RNA sequence: GUUUAUUAAAAACACAGCACUGUGCAAACACGAAAGUGGACGUAUACGGUGUGACGCCUGCCCGGUGCCGGAAGGUUAAU
RNA sequence: ACUAUGGUUUUUAUU
RNA sequence: AAGCUUGAGUCUCGUAGAGGGGGGUAGAAUUCCAGGUGUAGCGGUGAAAUGCGUAGAGAUCUGGAGGAAUACCGGUGGCGAAGGCGGCCCCCUGGACGAAGACUGACGCUCAGGUGCGAAAGCGUGGGGAGCAAACAGGAUUAGAUACCCUGGUAGUCCACGCCGUAAACGAUGUCGACUUGGAGGUUGUGCCCUUGAGGCGUGGCUUCCGGAGCUAACGCGUUAAGUCGACCGCCUGGGGA
């Protein structure tokens, strides 16, 4: 919830595809899901991270 | 919902001493001015019934403060009424 | 009033356009009694994807204190302008500024 | 504004009527009053060809300013007026140097309040600042697509032309046509919506209306003796046949088009 | 048990057979036993995933 | 309101309304060997044509046929 | 989770 | 006609939320249109057929058009009086809670009549039309069918603005007041952890399952009660008829 400038951290939480990696398989907590899936989001629309890689 | 601003210049004027918090005529004072913080918020349009019952619900607890005041002093009431905006 | 970082990605070589847009970015707060914290730099950066046959853009950020009953009004300086694309005011989130 | 009372006497039932406080209620600006005289609908041989043909009282025309340019030079409005032939309604304006003209009224705007002219004016309606400024999704008001023609679309009561693709040195057009029109942004594009808004709340009412309309209604085939009607008759009530116009012709699922020399500037059909 | 795979693996894990209801039902829910074996022990065992 | 001027004045003609169908504006339409003329400084709730008649509450079954449009290959078929 | 059919529809019995 | 306080309220700094209302802005899969590349299958089941192609469907590539809910996270989780409420982003907002001071001084409760408010469909003028779908053209089905099943599909769900006030509107528990008895989880503050720590051990709020007193024919209710009675309201006295 606190951030969304600095990349190397969200860079962990997405593939080379750009797509997010499930809780289930990063050993990563739910309620954290659910903020790093907003601070990927707020990381999107920065233009630093991709939407999707169509495009 | 009432500003820093707005509510400071209730208590400052609505009192007999130094930061005066409790009076009855500053708890009706206050109420009469958190309907005027709701300009803006309220009669814009039909879908919206929250401010209208906001609005009815200060207004409930505003008669049950006067109620009280005008049986218990009588003349704190016909006071508050040329200082406050009540009726015009 | 309310803290926004404000943050929108400007056209790379308007660069030089910049400090005059900044001129009459302060002055449209300034004139409303906000205070500024930064307004100078955060750097021309490559983007995740190209845009105008181009790879990068510049970012100034502004780190702001406004009234947030203006707020949208403001953000049309932004918006009529040509050289700038999706900005956004971005609020508080432990702002540069915390009343020291 | 609109105002409507219920039933009070026989015949004068519930009736609505439009009403403006607004719209000046003195006379046109003389000089800029001219008389819109008319050859008098007589075809190649000395008669008329349009049946029941007709009205208004004189449609004397207000000029309105189509051919301007101005830079700099600020205006004031004085008023809001209507023109016999049209429902876009007009705006008298003085400018600060100064003339008296009529303006194709734009929208957003009232009489004691000032505007500017050209490169150095702010994007409100009525400031005919340059079309190759503006972003996608400016309304432009009234456009004029060749030099010097006149007030070519948005023409008609709260219409307007909107921008919304540019190329360079080029802008298109969305247009109520349904069409995708391009220019090179040389438009006069005066910026915003036309008129008041409010044509559209009419009833017109009684059928004694119709005389001051100068329009004559249109009556059934059926109801004509077989002379002065292709569908006239006959007690059977029936033709028998396929429906034509009164000269004996069908058109229901025949489609008719003409033009084949605009193919370059058509880009979108409307669905 | 039964239930259609959702996600191919081809070695299975005994997550879903035989663990689960012979034996896994009613010999652990609700304080059956307790003491501090099926909570607070469990409590203090580490893991380097959550759980 | 219009109606058989001198046997027939109504239950016919038609309006906001319902629907079909021609029209994106150098519109469609009507007239025109030709200049053009009106539609029209109007611009799709605006314009042309035909059914039905405001309001209140509803809108059976049938495309075999005649007409009309779409699908466009083929056939017969004139100028060539 | 491991392979399709849909209708008829007792009267006296009990003294 | 005044006083008090453990009722009920005031002001300052902090805690959590798909609650409501308005603007800014992306995705995923589906559906049509144009021209290419151009081929024989493409569609649907419990089964079968209508559909769809030989006048060249389906699919695929680059464009154009376009609608509805925001899928994963989403929970033995929040929030709303409820009906209900999930992409990001920005304002405004009723309640609930941590916590140190200072101020009211019974200001509290219920409610006939009245008045506020839709999951749904119905009234209706103009826009919209991809999911799904009453109506409806057909395929059938079968002894039959108007149905199950299947191709297509309107009202309607969607939008602006108003009427209707519906339901199992089921949380089976009227609105208010003060009590009673243990355990365990989730969720949110707070004190202290050199945080085994999707936290731990106490303490405030909410809430779920198990369970004790009491109450019940039975389910069980079980401190948020079907318990204990105290305020006020609505309503009742065999079944059908109604």
């Amino acid at each position: 919830e606190i951030d969304y400038k600095d990349i190397a951290t969200l860079k962990n939480y997405i593939t080379e595809s750009g797509k997010i990696v499930p809780s289930r398989i990063t050993g990563t907590r739910a309620k954290y899901q659910r903020q790093l899936a907003r601070a990927i989001k707020r990381a999107r629309y920065l233009s630093l991270l991709p939407y999707t890689d169509r495009h | 919902s009432l500003s820093t601003e707005a509510t400071a210049k209730i208590v400052s004027e609505f009192g007999r001493d130094a930061n005066d918090t409790g009076s009855t005529e500053v708890q009706v004072a206050l109420l009469t001015a958190q309907i005027n913080h709701l300009q803006g918020h309220f009669a814009e349009h039909k879908k919206d019934h929250h401010s209208r019952r906001g609005l009815l619900r200060m207004v409930s607890q505003r008669r049950k403060l006067l109620d009280y005041l005008k049986r218990k002093d009588v003349a704190r009431y016909t006071q508050l009424i040329e200082r406050l905006g009540l009726r015009r | 009033m309310r803290h926004y970082e404000i943050v929108f990605m400007v056209h790379p070589d308007q660069s030089e356009q910049v400090p005059g847009m900044i001129e009459r970015y302060t002055a449209a707060i300034t004139g409303a009694e906000g205070k500024i914290h930064r307004l100078e730099d955060w750097g021309r950066r490559q983007l995740a994807y190209p845009i105008n046959k181009l790879h990068k853009a510049h970012y100034v950020l502004m780190n702001v204190e406004a009234p947030q009953e203006v707020i949208d009004e403001l953000e049309t300086t932004f918006r009529f302008n040509d050289a700038v694309i999706r900005s956004m005011v971005m609020r508080t989130k432990h702002a540069v500024t915390e009343a020291s | 504004a609109v105002v409507k009372c219920k039933p009070t006497s026989p015949g004068r039932r519930h009736v609505v009527k439009v009403v403006n406080p607004e719209l000046h209620k003195g006379k046109p600006f003389a000089p800029l009053l001219e008389k819109n005289s008319k050859s008098g609908g007589r075809n190649n041989n000395g008669r008329i060809t349009t049946r029941h043909i007709g009205g208004g009282h004189k449609q004397a025309y207000r000029i309105v300013d189509f051919k301007r340019n101005k830079d700099g030079i600020p205006a004031v409005v004085e008023r809001l007026e209507y023109d016999p032939n049209r429902s876009a309604n007009i705006a008298l304006v003085l400018y600060k140097d100064g003339e008296r003209r009529y303006i194709l009224a734009p929208k957003g705007l009232k009489a004691g309040d000032q505007i500017q002219s050209g490169v150095d004016a702010a994007i409100k309606p009525g400031n005919t600042l340059p079309m190759r400024n503006i972003p996608v999704g400016s309304t432009v008001h009234n456009v004029e697509m060749k030099p010097g023609k006149g007030g070519q679309l948005a023409r008609s009561a709260g219409t307007y032309v909107q921008i919304v693709a540019r190329d360079g040195a080029y802008v298109t057009l969305r247009l109520r046509s349904g069409e995708m029109r391009k220019v090179e942004a040389d438009c006069r594009a005066t910026l915003g919506e036309v008129g008041n808004a409010e044509h559209m709340l009419r009833v017109l009412g009684k059928a004694g209306a119709a005389r001051w309309r100068g329009v004559r209604p249109t009556v059934r085939g059926t109801a004509m003796n077989p002379v002065d009607h292709p569908h006239g008759g006959g007690e059977g009530r029936n033709f028998g046949k396929h429906p034509v116009t009164p000269w004996g012709v069908q058109t229901k699922g025949k489609k008719t088009r003409s033009n084949k020399r605009t193919d370059k500037f058509i880009v979108r059909r409307r669905s | 048990i039964k239930v259609r795979e959702n996600e191919p693996f081809d070695v299975a894990l005994r997550r879903f057979k035989r663990s689960c209801e012979k034996a896994g039902v009613l010999a652990e829910v609700r304080r059956r036993e307790f003491y501090e074996k099926p909570t607070t022990e469990r409590k203090r065992a580490k893991a380097s995933a959550v759980k």
